[PDB]
Formats: C-alpha cells, structure tokens, sequence
C-alpha cells in the first residue's frame, strides 16, 4: 500500500502541506526504504518546515541510494548552509556540478 | 420514619432470589419483608418455601402456618405443610393437612398421591 | 418402536389380554414415560387383575401429565374404593366430576 | 440499642455489592443502612444506583429524588433521574432533570447528549 | 492503513473537500474508532455540508472522548445553535468556557 501512501506523499507536498506529506512518505519508505526519491522529498518537507538537520539527513540518504541527483546534492548543500556548515554546503553544491 | 416501600422491595428481592435459590438470601429478605409488616399471607408463604427448600421443614411449617392464619385458603400451603409434616415422620397431620388442601382443591393431584402415600405409612 | 409396543398394548388390552397389554405398555413407556394415555391403560389393565395399588400409581402418574382426564380420575377413584381408601376415593371421584 | 457503626457496615457492604453486581444484595443493605438512618444522600443516591441496575427505574426515581432532597447538588442523580423519566417516556421531565444536572456540570457531555435526544423525542 | 485514510481526510479537510474528507474519517474511523480528533474533524466537514444533527452526534463523541476540546464544545454550540437548540447551544458555549 505503500504505493498509495507516497502519492498522497506527493500530493501534500506540491499542495504546501508539509506536515502530512511527512508523514504520507515515511509511510511509504517504512514499507520501502529504497524509496530515493520519497527520501529527496521528505528531505525536502522538512527543509520548508524549517528543520534542516532532518533534511541534512534524508538528503545524504537520498543521495546514498542515488549519488546522481544533482538536487539533492544542492539541496543537501542548502541546508547545510542554514546549519552554518559552509564548507560541507560548497562540497555539496559542487557535487551537485559534477 | 417512611420507607413506604419496604415490605414491596424486599418482598421482591425475596422473590429474586427464591427464583435463583438463593434461599438464604431469600429468608433474609421476605423476613425483612414481614419484619415491618408482618401481615402478607404470600410473603409468609414463600418465606415457608424458602425454608422448604433450605431443608429445615420445621421452619417451614411455621411460615406456612402463618400464611394459612393470614388466609386458610392457601391450598399450596396446607400441602407443603403436608409434605413437611409427612418428612417428619408424622403421618397424621401429613393427612388433615392434605386432606385440607383437596378440599380446596381436588383435582391436586400431588397432593392426592401424598396423601395416599400419608395413609399406607400412618 | 415404542409406537408399535404401544399399539400392541391397546390390542391387548381390547381383547382382554390384560398380561400381554400390561408387558406391551409397559415396554411403550419405557421408551416414551410421557405417554398418559398409556400410562391410564396400563392402570386400567391393573385394575382388571385385581391390583388396584398399581392401578393407583398409574392413574396419577396419568394425571400428573395429563390432570383433565376424568376417566382417570374416576378410575383412580375406583381403585382407592377397592383399597378401602374411601376418602380419597371421594376427592378422586369430586376430581373427576370438577 | 448500641451498633454505632451499623449504617456504615451496611453501606459499605452495599457498596461491594453494588460493585460486583450484586444488585439485590446491595439494594438490601443500603436500605438497612439507611433504615436505622435515612439521611444520608450517598446511600439514598447508591440505592438509586443499586435500583437502577435492577431495572426498576420507578425505584431508582425514589432513591435519587430523596439523594436530591438531602443533596440538590447532585448532578449524577439529577442526570439518572433524567434517564429514569427519559426511560418511561417521560421527555418532559427528562429535560427538566437533564438541564439541572448540566446547571451543576455543563461539562457533562453525557447529560448533553441525553438532552439533546430528549429534546428531540419529546 | 487507518493512519492513511487519516491524513487523506485531513487533507481533503483543509482543502474544503469535505465531501472526501468525510469519507476519509469514516474509513479512518471505523478501523479506529478512539480517534477523537477525527471524530471532531468528521463533525466539522458535516458542519460545513449543512448536517448540523451529524456534526452533534460526532462532537458529543470525540468530546466523550476528550471532554476537554474547547472547540468541540464550540462547534458543538454553533451546531446546536443552528438547530434552533438554544439551551443547550448555550450550555456547550459555556462547557466550552469552562
């Protein structure tokens, strides 16, 4: 059913209900883990929300099971420059680059 | 000082309890039941079964007698007093106490057989 | 088969075959203890031997399960009559009567 | 002549029952509680509940409304005497008891839903 | 899969699909029926559709759930209120104070 609960995942997300697709994608990723793109966006929820180290981590989780995807890797690099973490956000932002 | 509902409650629960067997409770209760108002022929009476049916028939004659003092046309009574005189072993009161039951009603049959039985044990 | 032992019964009974009615209700009843009416003729094949005790004990038990039947009521009358039992023969006839 | 303690005894024993359901047991001894001293709202509104349990709501009308009597402010009696009247048909009454019992609670939802039906049957 | 049909009708809720929403509760609801919050939720989307009696009987339950929201109390009120339940809206209203 995890299927179902990551398109409400999305559709919470697009829709600025950044609460419930938090919980409508760990939903899904609990039933599957291997979800990279569920992981982007849930990094991605709780960036809005403020909470950047939760982001910090999904993203590196995200990018783990995808090292390809130049927007977590920029993103990963946005909310460690909200952390203060200025060397690690210029290394993600130029892995996003590469 | 009020109450004016005892007898009727307990009376009752008396009831309750006698359709249970609960006797015990059931003498506590019809006895609470008389012990304000001490008039009702059928609490004496289902006080008698009470006691009937706990087994200390002497006990049980002097409810029923009493219910028969309040109305000598408690047929059940003359025939369960019968039945507790017959127990004891005394066959004749185990006879006029039938023998008043079926005059008020001959067609009880129990009390009929009891009887016959009143007259080959004398 | 107590329905064929009862039949045998009332057979027997008709002709006067008092001892073989006698075993043959006797043998419906053990099957079926409610049949009053078997239990009235075994009372009456009694009576027509001669033992009126029997017949007494049969005639109420046929009264206990069925107390509106007159006849039993009168011939349990009759058998406490034989017996010496007048008082009782009195009830049983005023029970027939009522 | 003595037994200072007995209405306590008897409440307390009124109340076990009450818990274990033994509703005839407990209607027994509240009232004996009560019998030797019938002042005290907790056993007349406990009987209530005892009679409430039984079935017999009329009963339980008398027990709660004499609970009131010594003590208006019980809301629970007040809000049981609006589902005894509520039981019988009586919406009337039922209102009329429900909307005390929320003057002393407004908060209790159970009397609002109560009264709510009850302003819909009447 | 309770925990879905939740956030779906929360969602559908804010959105002002109340239609959805209600639909979303009951399902939530009825694989859990402790769900206070859902229970007032539920009233308020029949609140907003007009069902004034509905949304009484779901507030009085999500309130013998959680007697102390305020708002159930509230709503409870305006539902009352709505259907000409003076006393008893006022009595909400207070509770509500209270």
């Amino acid at each position: 059913e995890a299927e179902l609960a990551y398109l409400l995942g999305e559709l919470a997300y697009k829709l600025g209900e950044y609460r419930i697709a938090i919980r409508a994608y760990r939903i899904a990723l609990k039933r599957d883990p291997n979800n990279a793109e569920a992981w982007y966006n849930l990094g991605n929820a709780y960036y809005k929300q403020g909470d950047y180290r939760e982001a910090i981590r999904y993203y590196l989780r995200a990018l783990k099971l995808d090292p390809e995807n130049a927007e977590a890797w920029y993103n990963l690099g946005n909310a460690l420059y909200k952390q203060g973490k200025y060397d690690l956000a210029i290394i993600a932002y130029q892995a996003a680059l590469e | 000082g009020s109450m004016g509902n005892l007898a009727e409650k307990m009376y009752k629960a008396g009831n309750a309890m006698y359709r249970k067997g609960q006797y015990t409770i059931a003498i506590i209760a019809y006895t609470l039941a008389l012990l304000k108002d001490p008039n009702n022929a059928e609490a004496w009476y289902n006080l008698g079964n009470a006691a009937y049916k706990k087994g200390e028939y002497d006990e049980a004659i002097e409810a029923y007698q009493k219910a028969l003092e309040l109305d000598p046309n408690n047929a059940e009574a003359w025939y369960n007093l019968g039945n507790a005189y017959y127990k004891q072993g005394d066959y004749d009161e185990a006879i006029e106490y039938y023998k008043k039951a079926l005059r008020l009603d001959p067609r009880n049959v129990d009390a009929i057989e009891n009887l016959i039985e009143a007259e080959e044990k004398q």
